């Protein structure tokens, strides 16, 4: 009963990081994009 | 050991795919680098 | 991981020049295989199965220092130190012309592989010819003070890669006959300059025993530098020594005049093989322009041994 | 046998080991996540639940009664069973009879005194046989015994060994594979860092060289008009 | 023994998730770092 109450605890965390990884996978790709797709505008002087 | 095999195989498409990129992106920009060298050469061609 | 390829064997030694090899090029498909000899022969090589000699070539009257491939690879490219370049037919064996116009002796030429097809010879009278390979007179030739023994052509086609004993590799443009700009930094005479597979790495061996690695890019600092390999003496001859790039612009390739070839890593300069097999003096070390790790180096041993890299 | 099929993407034999600070702050994220996200009862990664005592067809109506016994004991670990009448195989004393006992029940009383002297005898005599028996044939007992002990503690010492060098060869090519792995991920990423900075510079410069350009244009632009305005 | 397999399954991957997350974040933090330089800097 212990060990079957822990797998149930174990797989109910293991839902929650996959989701949390889910979103930081997401978040990482969208930052690279941001990263890979970065162009440098023209740096205009402060007149 | 089997979920790291795959994970690992995804890494490195993943990671081809990146580098793909960014090689593209450099060939691109060394291109266009190029292209206003020649564009310079030829202002100052036309200029003097 | 005993053998990684298509060869019959893991190493061949390709024999039958009665003088020494010079240089030795691929097939852009990584096929056939052309050596030319100061016996004054080119021999002609099949690389996959048995490896029989089909073709001989003979008509120069004076020791082969170059060749090379067409587009396809159906016309071969030879300078030889009778003071001239040829172009050789290989479905009849035949030749179909010679190129005249040099005085002295021609250590180098280069065939554009895309592009416009050009012949580009450096001479010891000092001078580099561009030739076309339709007719025998000389397009043009860039007049210099000082023997040429390196010639590469740009990717752009445009700019001409001269080396000479003056100690320093020389960049000029064909358009102005002059010169763009010249990477210094060697201490003796240039004797390769191939450029990289992608275009941005220029490799380059000289009398002093170091190759380094140069840059192409149009954006790149004061000093285009990128690093100087060690590990490959030269012998007692000042043979023109031939370096070669992999496919993936990886591994260097040059050989030395201890009957070694020695390979290092391009990206970060580790000595990655130093396989013997040569008595005299490598003088031709190329890769396989297909991308399989076949090796061939050509030594003034008369002879060839295509080895494998697993 | 294992039933999960997610895949997440780490090669502990390739990848640096987090910090204690960075299993911490992983901790917390996916505490955070558990907060955010209810857990399931009805999941299928959990495994059907155990069935109760009524439930269990092996489950014996006096075996449930007893383990009823055994959970209403706060220690159900020190809980023991009521032992036997060990007062029956005891020496039997001389029953002291009274003179105002009756005939008959001092009687019976030397009856039941003497059964029980009869069953204490037939015991002893069968714990004398039992004592012969084991003075005859205990070393051929005894090295059997530990014969047939030292060859199931062999057996299972073996099984282990076996399943140990199969988990470590597992281990060896699992390493082998992430270090191929790791090394080529390594180069990808460092080219892929490189390119992003070279083509950043590069962009910068062509900004620079494009103003130039834009620079020279306009002077042009202005000589033109210049000569149109005087011609 | 179908729970204890199960049990050291989940725990494997979970360390093996809180370390491709601990990995995610660490990337993520530095792309926004390197975003942030880049906007501030404005000239190489």
């Amino acid at each position: 009963a212990r060990v079957r109450e822990e797998l149930a605890t174990a797989l109910y965390q293991h839902d929650a990081a996959v989701r949390v990884i889910a979103r930081l996978t997401r978040e990482r790709d969208e930052a690279r994009e941001a990263l890979a797709r970065l162009t440098v505008t023209g740096a205009a002087p402060a007149a | 050991r089997a979920s790291e095999e795959q994970a690992i195989q995804r890494r490195l498409e993943a990671l081809r795919a990146e580098v793909a990129f960014v090689s593209t992106r450099e060939r691109k920009a060394q291109e266009l680098y190029r292209k206003l060298r020649d564009e310079l050469e030829e202002l100052r061609l036309e200029q003097a | 991981t005993p053998r990684t390829s298509n060869l019959k064997a893991p190493l061949m030694e390709l024999s039958g020049h009665t003088g020494e090899i010079f240089t030795a090029k691929f097939d852009p498909t990584g096929t056939l295989i052309a050596s030319g000899s100061m016996d004054r022969t080119i021999m002609l090589w099949r690389v996959y199965g048995d490896c029989e000699n089909y073709g001989v070539l003979n008509g120069h009257k004076a020791a082969i220092l170059d060749l090379q491939w067409s587009r396809d690879g159906d016309i071969l490219f030879s300078a030889s130190a009778d003071m001239h370049l040829a172009s050789w037919d290989l479905t009849t064996g035949q030749r179909i012309r010679r190129y005249i116009g040099h005085e002295e002796i021609i250590n180098a030429m280069d065939v554009t592989q895309r592009g416009e097809e050009l012949l580009i010879s450096g001479s010891d009278d000092g001078t580099i010819g561009i030739w076309d390979p339709r007719t025998k007179n000389a397009v043009d030739y860039i007049e210099t003070d000082f023997p040429i023994t390196a010639v590469a052509v740009s990717e752009a086609g445009n700019e001409i890669y001269s080396g000479g004993i003056d100690n320093d590799i020389k960049v000029w443009d064909i358009r102005k006959k002059a010169v763009v700009h010249t990477m210094l930094g060697h201490n003796d005479t240039i004797t390769t300059l191939r450029v990289s597979p992608d275009g941005q790495q220029l490799l380059s061996y000289a009398m002093d025993s170091t190759a380094r690695t140069w840059d192409i890019r149009p954006f790149a600092p004061t000093d285009r530098h990128i690093r100087t390999f060690d590990g490959a003496p030269l012998g007692l001859e000042k043979n023109l020594i031939r370096g070669s790039w992999s496919k993936d612009g990886k591994k260097i390739a040059v050989g030395a005049g201890d009957g070694t070839v020695v390979i290092w890593g391009s990206d970060t300069g580790k000595l990655l093989y130093k396989l013997p097999g040569h008595k005299g003096t490598v003088n031709c070390a190329e890769f396989a322009p297909d991308g399989a790790p076949i090796i061939l180096s050509a030594s003034s041993d008369r002879t060839m041994l295509l080895g494998e890299l697993i | 046998m294992p039933a999960i099929t997610t895949v997440h993407e780490s090669l502990p034999y390739i990848d640096p080991e987090p910090t204690p600070e960075q299993r911490a702050a992983a901790e917390a994220l996916i505490a955070e996540e558990r907060a955010k996200v209810p857990d399931d009862p009805y999941h299928a990664l959990l495994p059907p639940p155990l069935p109760p005592l009524n439930e269990s067809r092996h489950l014996t109506p006096i075996l449930q009664n007893e383990l009823a016994r055994l959970a209403s004991s706060p220690d159900p670990q020190a809980a023991k069973m009521d032992a036997l009448d060990f007062s029956r195989y005891e020496a039997p004393e001389m029953p002291s009879i009274d003179s105002s006992q009756s005939l008959e029940e001092t009687a019976s009383q030397l009856w039941e005194t003497l059964k029980q002297a009869y069953t204490a005898q037939a015991y002893l005599s069968a714990r004398r046989a039992h004592l012969a028996l084991l003075d005859t044939h205990g070393k051929n007992a005894w090295l059997i015994g530990n014969w047939h002990l030292e060859g199931e503690v062999k057996a299972v010492e073996k099984e282990l060994a076996e399943t140990k060098r199969e988990i470590d060869r597992v281990s060896l090519a699992r390493q082998g594979m992430q270090e191929a792995a790791g090394a080529e991920l390594k180069s990808l990423e460092e080219t892929w860092k490189a390119g992003v900075g070279r083509v950043l510079e590069t962009e910068a410069a062509a900004e620079k060289l494009r103003i130039e350009v834009l620079e020279e244009r306009r002077r042009l632009a202005e000589a033109q008009a210049a000569l149109a305005v005087g011609n």
